[PDB]
């Protein structure tokens, strides 16, 4: 199986530099070129350049030839892509993706988030959504006060069809506001045990938060 | 090359044909000229590539065609799966270029928000904060209108709004709305109302919590 692993979302202060790398496996790492791309929240995608692995030849986006260094390691089958003078414009994720044939991108990174910002990481704070003092009862978490993107949100409940709803998160004063809900039979809780489960790696953190009924 | 993707955005129900252009600046052979499906929160996949040729996995329904400056994606029966964001891109010149997107939604039949409120967890009040939380869960269409009441008065400071896109599975929309305030102005109201006003109701959909009842 051909798979290519990004390294993890970072946070990087205006005016230092950034390299993020792309872990090939399951094909032969010389044979295809790597392609980087560039995606604004709601935009589309913006090519920065390309690394040949065989000659460690690299082509770059005219825009981007000051800016980008691609480079690879042949020892590690890793391409990586360096960024330099950063500014809040460079905030994005980036991907890498494969050369195939007639130059159409096959085999793509899963992205790196990258945001360029003054502003200090900060983990979670992370709330139980539950019903003030039906067949179907809808509970939730609050996740506050966490800084850059992403976290990932999971469940364990028994949540119904269309039942789980994870919000995007929204930026307020250097600090990021998300929340989700789960809806499930009220049979199950709180009988069973809901819990929240929140990752947050650019800190290194996460959160397994119970929701409680109020008492 | 700048590449021109219309429409910008659609809707279509199910087993309607859907077509989708992309229009380049100057002309691009049609052997280096590929289509990407993008869902919210995924990278992109290769789902046409020179011009016509479906890639590995992507339904028959789906065909491209063109040649010069003009390419387009045609679906021919719109199914659930397919709402998505799809992209065009052109490799006969560097730097390769992409367009700007058509996202193509899926219509559906009218659906009323139900609507679910929450307090501040007492987790948060040590914080020195309260956030008052209202879910607007699976609705339809997208157009809504929230209102925050406390103890009959509109707030409109300290509200985050966000919505989901499309749920896989019924294509409804959900939507989220967070009133924050700090804890010694929340302590100082009773009633908390969040309000919905939706194409599916001559009424606001609404729920409150009062403090006194908690
Ligand atoms: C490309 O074509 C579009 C649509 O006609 C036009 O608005 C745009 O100015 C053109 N861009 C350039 C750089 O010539
Ligand atoms: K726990």
């Amino acid at each position: 199986e051909v798979k290519l692993e990004e390294s993890g979302p970072e946070l990087v202060k205006p005016g230092a530099s950034m390299k993020m790398s792309c872990k090939a496996s399951g094909y032969t790492f010389t044979s295809y070129i790597i392609h980087w791309l560039k995606q604004k929240p709601g935009q589309g995608l913006e090519w920065i350049g390309y690394i040949n692995p065989y000659n460690d030849g690299s082509k770059y986006n005219e825009k981007f030839k000051g800016k980008a260094t691609l480079t690879s390691d042949k020892s590690s089958s890793t391409a990586y892509m360096e960024l330099s003078s950063l500014a809040s414009e460079d905030s994005a994720v980036y991907y890498c993706t494969r050369n195939y044939g007639s130059d159409s991108l096959d085999y793509w990174g899963q992205g790196t988030t990258l945001t360029v910002s003054s502003a200090k990481t900060t983990p979670p704070s992370v709330y139980p959504l539950a019903p003030g003092s039906n067949s179907m009862v809808t509970l939730g978490c609050l996740v506050k006060g966490y800084f850059p993107e992403p976290v990932t949100v999971t469940w364990n409940s028994g949540s119904l069809s269309s039942g789980v709803h994870t919000f995007p998160a929204v930026l307020q004063s250097d600090l990021y506001t998300l929340s989700s809900s789960v809806t499930v039979p009220s049979s199950t809780w709180p009988s069973e045990t809901v819990t929240c489960n929140v990752a947050h790696p650019a800190s290194s953190t996460k959160v397994d938060k119970k929701i409680v009924p109020r008492d | 090359i700048v590449l021109t993707q219309t429409p910008a955005i659609m809707s279509a129900s199910l087993g309607e044909r859907v077509t989708m252009t992309c229009t380049a600046n100057s002309s691009v052979s049609s052997n280096y000229f590929h289509w990407y499906q993008q869902k919210p929160g995924s990278s992109p996949k290769l789902w046409i590539y020179s011009t016509s040729n479906l890639a590995s996995g992507v339904p028959t329904r789906f065909s491209g065609s063109g040649s010069g400056t003009s390419y387009s994606l045609t679906l021919s029966s719109m199914e659930a799966e397919d709402a998505a964001t799809y992209y065009c891109h052109q490799y006969h010149r560097s730097p390769p270029t992409f367009g700007s997107g058509t996202k193509l939604k899926m219509k559906r039949a009218d659906a009323a928000p139900t609507v679910s409120i929450f307090p501040p967890s007492s987790e948060q009040l040590t914080s020195g904060g309260a956030s008052v939380v209202c879910f607007l869960n699976n609705f339809y269409p997208k157009d809504i209108n929230v209102k925050w009441k406390i103890d009959g008065s509109e707030r409109q400071n300290g509200v985050l709004n966000s919505w989901t896109d499309q749920d896989s599975k019924d294509s409804t929309y959900s939507m989220s709305s967070t009133l924050t305030l700090t804890k010694d102005e929340y302590e100082r109201h009773n009633s908390y109302t969040c309000e919905a006003t939706h194409k599916t109701s001559t009424s606001p959909i609404v729920k409150s919590f009062n403090r006194n009842e908690c």
